[PDB]
DNA sequence: AAAGGACGAAACACCGTGCTCGCTTCGGAAGCACATATACTAAAATTGGAA
DNA sequence: TTCCAATTTTAGTATATGTGCTTCCGAAGCGAGCACGGTGTTTCGTCCTTT
RNA sequence: CUCGCUUCGG
């Protein structure tokens, strides 16, 4: 007849196992995919364009308009992500790094890791202990770093393997053919003389024959770490669960839902405030568009490259927007905010919405002595008393009380603001309809938003806190004046 | 630890959340149990 | 000739029409020659060399076909066999001649003979997934999947 | 919001979180900085570890795993950027128990 | 390796079962573990565990080593569970090379992956007694002959025996009796006096216990190069070119091990007394065919030394690049068309180039050569060498200058031939499940006939089976199997390139 | 300047190059029939060990009928390890 | 002074393109501070060679 | 055959370029908001020549 | 509204 379903249970939450998403499951997550540039059609309504950003099957950003997806307000809509598809894959600044280490951890032809079969054994045991630590991750991934750097032969397939090193900014370049004062080796020599075409149509690439080394571009370290065995994976202290080498480098990127990036209609001018994070988005779709038009149009490889580049860039910037080693010509021109400066700094989440956070129920006033109170209570005015409501639940002792503070309702002081029903969770303001009946009405579990009445335990504050006694909770007492007043003798821990 | 317990909106393990509550119903642990009669 | 003219381009014009019908003839010319040398069974030695063609002979069996009205040097025809060996339908030869009607390079001659291909096309191309331009994002359970992949279904269909 | 003439509320700075802390309530501080503040109910997946919407999880086309979560909103901004950042954060939810 | 695990995967699964497949994948994925840790990890049982390794060491898929303090541990040759896809192409070349008997053979030894001489023939003469009527009875005396012809061939060899207990160390038996491999008895048969004659399956101690045989992939290898070389050699200069370089391989055959940049050389009188006599031939010919395959240049064999009149080596490694080269070649043509493979062959021959460069040689207009040159860098078949004015390498002060390196676009090959293996397998079951309806019903009305097929067969049920709906729904049954039976070519076949491939990765390695 | 596009690109774009059609012959099709052979035999073949059913309703007369019986093959002990015998 | 056909201009969308007309061009670093890796350099050890 | 001399190899060990930080609220207000370069198209007003 | 900048208060 009807099938036993669990309404809800008490779930909590017991730790956070974070990754990275391979290119499929961007997709697999994302429900969009966003390929205009553009932002609002071309009509004077001005409504959001299709399958492009600020498409609203990606949340909702206005109180009036309804998020696609979800057929759900601005209040509860969740917000859902997208995806952009990137022609020419690029390297994620966050695991650059990274992606560097690793490239200097493995064989740069067979794929394969450079540790021996007994120093990969004893590796393999060493991480095998139960109740490995971070710290205890990084010595060990600090270890077999400097052990794989020790090594410059291949035990698997015989090739050399030169120094990798960070060149110019998010470029990466392996010393394969290093210039050998002694004698120099077959493949060198094959690989200096395999350029006779190029210098008899191009003489300058003889001078330049010199530091021309392997140049690891964002395709080939991709196809490299494509073809890693799973085996070496834990040897590179890389959990198999949370993610695999070929997610280094981003071939999506998941654009945002439209929570994250508010939009705000300016109607006072044609035009609309956009944070950051969109215009790096329109620029990034815009760079994939001009490098397909250029495929397609037979460019030449030096632009194509630039374009590149370009390409690689902005979605760093996208990523953080602080970066150092950006060429003066590439530089921006102003200063956007990247994810990296919304997370970090004072007023990043962390520290401005995490850490620290405003809250309501609260006031702020000048405060006044008074020695006529008990050290434990503290005067408040009458109207911030009517504004802070406490919400009293309605039991068998406080229902003939509750009652009087209903009928008083919002003006006289002993009264309450809202009454919301035990059945229905539909508020009802108290300066509206009979409150008689209201109050006549008074079912058991009801709240009521009571005034705040003496005897309420009230914490106070002075915000430059120092010590635990800069706050403390007093007994409130309302007072026909207009500032906190305190006992005189609690001045010294507040200072 | 309390900062991520912070974040993570749940109750801190130090302070008055170290220890857990619990109720003195009137109640009996292990009731007596219908026997089975076709087993 | 090469900052204007050249004798492929007509008014700043390509003409990929005149060197696919220039690959064509030259390539009908020395398959013919192969044949008749391979059914000559002569001598081996005999046969590969009958097979190859000069680059002064081919030359002027085209300028005897006389296809377009634009004068072909030596040099063209070599450049178009050269494509031709790019194509890998065609092998060419250095060998030492001192002198004689071609007289070209100095103490060398280029034959060219009209070779077979070293494999027929293999398995991996016989599979809709070889040729998928997005098998990149093929995933198995995704959008683009193996089970509902349509190049398949086209493929089995047909 | 921030300032009084946006009718904004006052703030518990990182020190009053730290004298709430020094103090040792835990339910107080819960209160504040959760229920009074950004208190929100969000659905995750308990298979693939993501954020679902409206009892269902996109990710796994399914239903069956999804479980609604008490967390402050500023968490969930914090967990959606992180996402977007291709740091995936994934929560491992268990009973109360 | 994710396609590769991925691929064996799948294998282990159709051809072995769940639990099984499990452990195999946990083996390759996480590499050498003891027993118990595999358990752990795995969530089954322990008794599971030990049937799915026993299992697979049969087949061996995977070893087994001791290590400090006696544990076992068991590592996973993830290259054997892929070679697995080969056994149709063994099997067929084995009853090509040999009699149905040696097909048989060869096809129990496949099945079974360890077996003794005295079962493979008995089990061999069992399944001929079926192919044989009229009371004709399989004897075990040209079964052994089929046998011991096989062996010394090597393609048959005897798998690593365990050493005698009381000689090695009488006392305390080791956790594991460490097998290890002699190449004296490596192909020596046991003399088994016994035959018989197989059973027609009406239905109604061992001399050689111990002594266990299995295919020798290796050798099945090496016949195939050999074949592929000559297919190639064939296909460039003629049928007589193709049978001397294959009467030179079969000389080469048994003087030479399995990997060698060059063979044992051959002299020209050897060769001309090794040809069959089918061949009218002299030796002058023979002289011209030699001299003129040594200056081919593809250089698929050598002259390498003047004794003994003609003296000749044949290269191995140099032909085994040229056929991955032309694999590549074909592959490249095929997906993006006979002029793109131009531009391919052009930057293959002249090591490093340009744009402008590859437009002058090409004969091919601009903003087209530029588009194929961009779509093939897309695709990794070729790597820019980007050569730098200044440390800065800054685009517009760099000439960018294309290379194709074979190796690295061989190992992207190989891969994506992996995958695409695994999504025909992917393809093929997913029809399978989604018609196994069908496949049941079809089934059940089928074998309404196959029950009670001659006691208490009344006519009266043969006009019936077709009466049901099946009867519409058989060409959704020939759609089905026509669709499996392309699947299965199509797997077949890749599998050649796959050999190909994985041949040259192999022979470019130096394993130092 | 490039267009703006108001729809993606559809999930599989055309190609006008079509796979080779498959080699053919005796031995191709011998192989595959020897291909399928292997499919049908090994699954009947006790090294596909079968996933152990359980959670039987009721013992029943019948299950002497239907009890599935196969013939086990018995595993050479002396080179496996000991740890492996049931 | 009231006309009106044609001409000219001027003011607002519009797309190629990237906030600077032309390609340049400065200064200052803000301080306290723990990382880095480069380049060096240096010694010590091992192997070749005179006696 | 063996003591000295030379070369290499790696390792360690000092500086010097990078990245990273720098009190807690709170309150007003003033600015200015992405663009602008030139190009085209449309609309409107008036230099003569006409009642 | 967002952002920055200043001036305050303490
Ligand atoms: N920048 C600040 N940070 C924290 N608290 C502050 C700050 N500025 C002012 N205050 C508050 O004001 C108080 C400072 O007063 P204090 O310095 O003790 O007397 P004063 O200002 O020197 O007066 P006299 O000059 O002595 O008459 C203490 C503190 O709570
Ligand atoms: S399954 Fe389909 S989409 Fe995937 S690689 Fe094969 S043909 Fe392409
Ligand atoms: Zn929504
Ligand atoms: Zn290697
Ligand atoms: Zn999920």
């Amino acid at each position: 007849k009807e099938q036993f379903r669990e309404t809800d249970v008490a779930k909590k939450i017991s730790h956070i196992c974070f990754g990275m998403k391979s290119p499929e499951e961007m997709r697999q997550q994302a429900h969009i995919q966003v390929v205009s540039k553009n932002l609002y059609s071309q009509d004077n309504q001005h409504a959001p364009l299709l399958y492009g950003v600020l498409d609203h099957r990606m949340g909702t950003s206005e109180k009036d308009r309804p998020c696609e997806t979800c057929g759900k307000n601005l209040a509860d809509c969740l917000g859902h992500y997208g995806y952009i598809d990137l022609e020419l894959p690029c390297f994620h600044v966050g695991y650059f790094r990274a992606v560097i280490g690793i490239l200097q951890m493995i064989c740069k032809t067979c794929c394969h890791i450079m540790l021996s079969q007994e120093e990969k054994k004893q590796f393999l045991d060493y991480l095998k202990r139960p109740g490995l630590t971070y710290l205890q991750k990084r010595g060990l991934k600090k270890k077999i770093s400097d052990k794989c750097r020790k090594k410059n032969i291949c035990h698997h397939c015989g090739a050399f393997n030169g120094t990798v090193k960070k060149c110019g900014l998010l470029k990466i370049i392996h010393e394969k053919y290093k210039t050998n004062k002694k004698v120099v080796d077959p493949i060198v020599s094959n690989f200096l003389q395999s350029f006779e075409t190029a210098i008899e149509h191009n003489k300058e690439v003889e001078p330049l024959l010199g530091r021309a080394q392997e140049n690891l571009n964002p395709l080939v370290v991709l196809n490299l770490f494509k073809r890693i065995p799973a085996e070496d994976v834990p040897l590179l202290l890389m959990n198999p669960e949370a993610g695999k080498p070929s997610d280094l480098i981003l071939t999506r990127l998941l654009v945002p839902p439209l929570c994250i990036r508010p939009s705000v209609v300016s109607d006072l001018k044609s035009g609309t405030n956009e944070d950051d994070l969109t215009m790096k988005l329109t620029e990034i779709i815009f760079l994939n568009d001009v490098i397909k038009k250029h495929r397609i149009s037979g460019a030449k490889t030096q632009m194509i490259m630039e374009d590149w580049d370009f390409l690689q860039l902005q979605c760093a910037l996208y990523i953080n927007s602080e970066l150092s080693g950006i060429p003066l010509n590439m530089a921006p021109k102003k200063w956007t905010r990247g994810f990296v400066q919304r997370l970090k700094g004072k007023q990043g989440r962390f520290r401005g919405n995490l850490s620290g956070k405003r809250v309501d129920f609260s006031g702020r006033t000048v405060i006044s002595p008074d020695p006529n109170l008990r050290i434990d209570e503290v005067a408040v005015p009458v109207h911030v008393a009517k504004i802070l409501t406490f919400p009293e639940k309605v039991n068998k002792a406080n229902i003939n009380f509750l009652r009087k503070l209903v009928q008083n309702g919002p003006e006289v002081h002993p009264g309450a603001n809202f009454i919301q029903q035990r059945h229905t969770q539909m508020k009802r303001f108290l300066k509206y309809g009979n409150r008689e009946k209201m109050a006549q009405e008074l079912k058991y579990g009801d709240i009521v938003e009571r005034h705040l009445i003496d005897g309420d335990v009230v914490l106070f504050n002075r915000q430059p806190s120092l010590h635990k006694l800069s706050i403390m909770a007093h007994l409130a007492r309302v007072k026909p004046h207009r500032t906190f007043r305190f006992n005189e003798c609690v001045c010294t821990p507040y200072n | 630890g309390v900062s991520e317990c912070i974040i993570m909106g749940i109750p801190m393990n130090i302070g008055t959340g170290l220890f857990k509550l619990l109720h003195k119903a009137d109640r009996d642990p292990n009731p007596p149990k219908r026997p089975l009669i076709f087993d | 000739r090469s900052v204007t003219g050249g004798a492929w381009y007509s008014d700043q014009d390509f003409e990929s029409e005149f060197v696919e019908v220039l690959n064509q003839q030259c390539f009908k010319f020395l398959q013919s020659k192969a044949e008749t040398a391979r059914e000559s069974k002569q001598n081996p030695m005999i046969q590969r060399n009958s097979s190859f063609a000069s680059s002064h002979e081919v030359w002027k069996y085209i300028c005897e076909l006389g296809i377009s009205k634009v004068e072909l040097s030596m040099e063209d025809i070599e450049t178009i066999l050269n494509t031709l060996i790019y194509d890998g339908k065609v092998e060419m030869t250095i060998i030492a001649a001192k002198e004689g009607t071609v007289g070209s390079v100095d103490g060398h001659m280029k034959l060219y003979r009209a070779v077979n291909p070293i494999i027929p096309p293999t398995g991996l191309v016989r599979a809709p997934c070889g040729l998928c331009p997005v098998f990149d994002d093929c995933h198995e359970g995704g959008e683009i999947s193996p089970s509902n992949c349509i190049y398949m279904t086209e493929w089995l269909e047909f | 919001t921030e300032g009084r003439s946006r009718d904004g509320g006052l703030r518990l700075g990182e020190m009053e979180r730290d004298c709430l802390i020094g103090y040792g309530a835990s339910m107080l501080l819960l209160e504040r900085l959760m229920i009074s503040s950004d208190a929100f109910e969000v659905d995750v997946c308990g298979q693939c570890g993501l954020l679902g919407y409206s009892g269902w999880c996109h990710y796994c086309k399914s239903s069956c795993h999804v479980s609604s979560l008490r967390i402050p909103y500023a968490c969930k901004l914090l967990f959606q950027e992180l996402q977007s950042m291709n740091i995936i954060p994934r929560l491992k939810l268990s009973k109360y128990n | 390796t994710q396609a590769e695990i991925k691929l064996c995967s799948l294998l282990l699964q159709e051809h072995f079962g769940e639990i099984v497949e499990k452990i195999g994948v946990h083996l390759i994925r996480t590499g050498s573990q003891p027993l118990r840790v595999i358990a752990h990890d795995t969530g089954t049982s322990l008794d599971q565990v030990k049937k799915a390794l026993c299992v697979l060491v049969q087949h061996n898929l995977v070893s087994y080593q001791v290590h400090k303090r006696g544990v076992v541990e068991y590592e996973a040759q993830c290259s054997r569970v892929l070679r697995m896809l080969r056994y149709p192409r063994y099997i067929y070349t084995t009853k090509t090379l040999y009699s149905d008997t040696g097909e048989l053979i060869v096809e129990e030894l496949l099945l079974n992956g360890k077996l003794t001489m005295s079962a493979v023939v008995k089990k061999v003469a069992d399944r001929l007694t079926e192919t044989m009527e009229d009371g004709k009875t399989m004897d075990y005396a040209e079964v052994s002959n089929t046998f011991v012809r096989l062996a010394d061939t090597h393609f048959v060899q005897r798998c690593p025996s365990v050493p005698t207990t009381e000689n090695s160390d009488p006392g305390p038996p080791p956790p594991a009796p460490t097998l290890v491999i002699n190449e004296k008895d490596m192909y020596l048969v046991p003399k088994l006096s016994l035959i018989g004659k197989g059973k027609r399956r009406r239905s109604s101690p061992i001399p050689d216990d111990g002594i266990y045989w299995q295919a020798n992939l290796d050798r099945f290898h090496q016949h195939f190069r050999d074949q592929a070389i000559v297919s190639a050699v064939a296909n460039r200069m003629d049928q007589t070119s193709s049978e001397i370089v294959r009467t030179m391989l079969r000389m080469s055959e048994i003087t030479t091990s399995s990997s060698a940049p060059f063979t044992q050389p051959l002299s020209s009188n050897e060769i001309f007394r090794s040809l069959p006599v089918g061949y009218n031939i002299s030796k002058q010919v023979l002289d011209q065919y030699l001299t003129l395959l040594a200056d081919d240049p593809l250089e698929f064999v050598g002259k390498s030394g003047d004794s003994g009149g003609g003296m000749y080596v044949i290269n191995l490694h140099k032909a085994l690049a040229s056929l991955a080269t032309a694999t590549l070649e074909s592959v490249v043509q095929e997906r993006f068309g006979s002029r793109c493979a131009r531009i391919f062959r052009l930057v293959l021959q002249k090591k490093h180039i340009e744009q402008k460069q590859v437009e002058d040689f090409a004969m091919i207009p601009a903003k087209e050569a530029k588009d194929m040159l961009y779509k093939m860098l897309s695709e990794n078949f070729m790597s820019l060498q980007e050569i730098p004015k200044t440390p800065d390498h800054a685009p517009s002060r760099t000439f960018y200058l294309y290379t194709v390196n074979i190796l690295s676009a061989a190992r992207m090959l190989l891969h994506r031939c992996y995958k695409s293996i695994a999504n025909l397998i992917e393809r093929r079951q997913f029809e399978t499940k989604e018609n196994k309806r069908l496949l049941e019903k079809s089934q059940r009305v089928e074998a309404i006939i196959a029950s009670m097929q001659a006691t208490g067969a009344e006519e009266a049920q043969l006009q019936e089976i077709e009466e049901m709906i099946t009867a519409p729904e058989r060409q959704q049954l020939e759609t089905l199997k026509r669709n499996v039976n392309k699947l299965d070519a199509s797997e077949i076949q890749v599998d050649e390139t796959i050999f190909l491939l994985e041949s040259y990765i192999e022979c470019t390695m130096k394993r130092q | 300047l490039p267009d703006v596009v108001l729809k993606p690109p559809p999930l599989f774009p055309d190609t006008d190059y079509k796979p080779v059609p498959l080699k053919t012959g005796e031995g191709e099709e011998y192989m595959l029939a020897l291909k399928q052979e292997l499919r049908e035999t090994m699954k009947r073949m006790p090294y596909f060990i079968e996933t152990p059913e359980e959670r039987q309703d009721i013992e029943r007369y019948s299950k002497r009928y239907m009890k599935v019986y196969k013939e086990e093959w018995i595993p050479d002990w002396r080179r496996l390890p000991r740890e492996m015998m049931p």
